[PDB]
């Protein structure tokens, strides 16, 4: 994802 | 958002991750976008970028001087600047204005340099390519 916590699935990082 | 890109668009996406974790870089940077992009090798972006004579070494070399390799390995994923978020969004937006519905490789080069301001942005002026013809000669391409 486009956020900080935790992995998304492909690229990035989300929130919960 | 990922649901409205090409394939390609993906590859280039993906790529970029693997470019910052390569360089042990923590955040995914509008100039890992560039890298990716290039690294894609096939789509609309890659062929105005090669045809503009912007080179994967070139940037790397830009980005190394810039930004610097990291001391430590980063996590499997690594989050996007704010910059590059904004980069994704204005991707999106150029797509939408063009009658699009899919997000192409040639949408993000448009984005990066619709944005035109990051780290990429000053890569690409470095070595000589103005944002201006980049959008000329992708749209041409198209």
């Amino acid at each position: 994802g486009l956020r900080r916590l935790f992995a998304d699935q492909l690229v990035g990082r989300r929130n919960i | 958002m990922f649901e409205r890109f090409t394939d390609r668009a993906r590859r280039v996406v993906v790529l970029a991750q693997e470019e910052a974790r390569m360089l042990n870089h923590n955040y995914i940077g509008t100039e890992h976008i560039l890298l990716g992009l290039i690294h894609e090798g096939e789509g609309v972006a890659a062929k105005s970028l090669e045809s503009l004579g912007i080179s994967l070494e070139g940037v790397r070399s830009q980005v190394e001087e810039i930004i610097g390799q990291g001391q430590q390995a980063p996590s499997g994923h690594i989050p996007f600047t704010p910059r590059a978020k904004k980069v994704l969004e204005l991707s999106l937006r150029e797509a939408l204005q063009l009658g699009h519905n899919y997000i192409g490789t040639e949408h993000i080069l448009l984005g990066l340099i619709r944005e035109g301001e990051g780290v990429a942005a000053q890569v690409l002026v470095k070595l000589g390519a103005e944002l201006t013809r980049v959008r000329q000669q992708v749209i041409q391409l198209l």
